[PDB]
């Protein structure tokens, strides 16, 4: 278990500027964090087992991404993804 | 009570 | 990347669980988005939920109402204990 909540606080005022959140509130987004963050590198982890070499890259969160999130939010989730990884490589 | 984060 | 999320963060976190013996770089970049992606929609929902409500602040009943409402976001996250 990790905390987010900072980062998730900053996520909260961009998409909603004038809603805050309580404690008890928070501690059930930073609880989803964790547990989507556990289910994608497990399977990142199985998924790097196949490979000629033993690393988890992009390529292995992106099929984790795949397996483990329902197909509409999947699509939407590589999407962004993706985009990140092409502005950091640039 | 719940205070805010 | 063009995240809050924090990629250093994720990267040590990664790295500390053991997954695997390597972690390119690329990888806690895109996992960073995804989460961020991921919290976006629920407090996009939960924040609707609490203004619904009449309240300036999202409480736990507003992020239930959020997942329960949301067929993909339920089958995610589970059910929300209040």
């Amino acid at each position: 278990v990790e905390t987010y909540k900072i980062y998730i606080f900053k996520v909260l005022k961009q998409v909603h500027p004038d809603i805050g959140i309580s404690s008890k509130a928070m501690g059930i987004m930073n609880s989803f964090i964790n547990d989507i963050f556990e289910k994608l590198a497990q399977e990142s982890s199985k998924l790097a087992r196949y490979n000629k070499k033993p690393t988890i890259t992009s390529r292995e969160i992106q099929t984790a991404v795949r397996l483990v999130l329902p197909g509409e939010l999947a699509k939407h989730a590589v999407s962004e993804g993706t985009k990140a990884v092409t502005k950091f490589t640039s | 009570n719940d205070p805010d984060y | 990347a063009g995240l809050q999320f924090p990629v250093g963060r994720i990267a040590r976190f990664l790295k500390a669980g053991k997954y695997a013996e390597r972690v390119g770089a690329g990888a806690p970049v895109y996992l960073a988005a995804v989460l961020e992606y991921l919290a976006a929609e629920v407090l996009e929902l939960a924040g609707n939920a609490a203004r619904d409500n009449k309240k300036t602040r999202i409480v736990p009943r507003h992020i239930q109402l959020a997942v329960r409402n949301d067929e993909e976001l339920s089958k995610l996250l589970g059910d929300v204990t209040i």
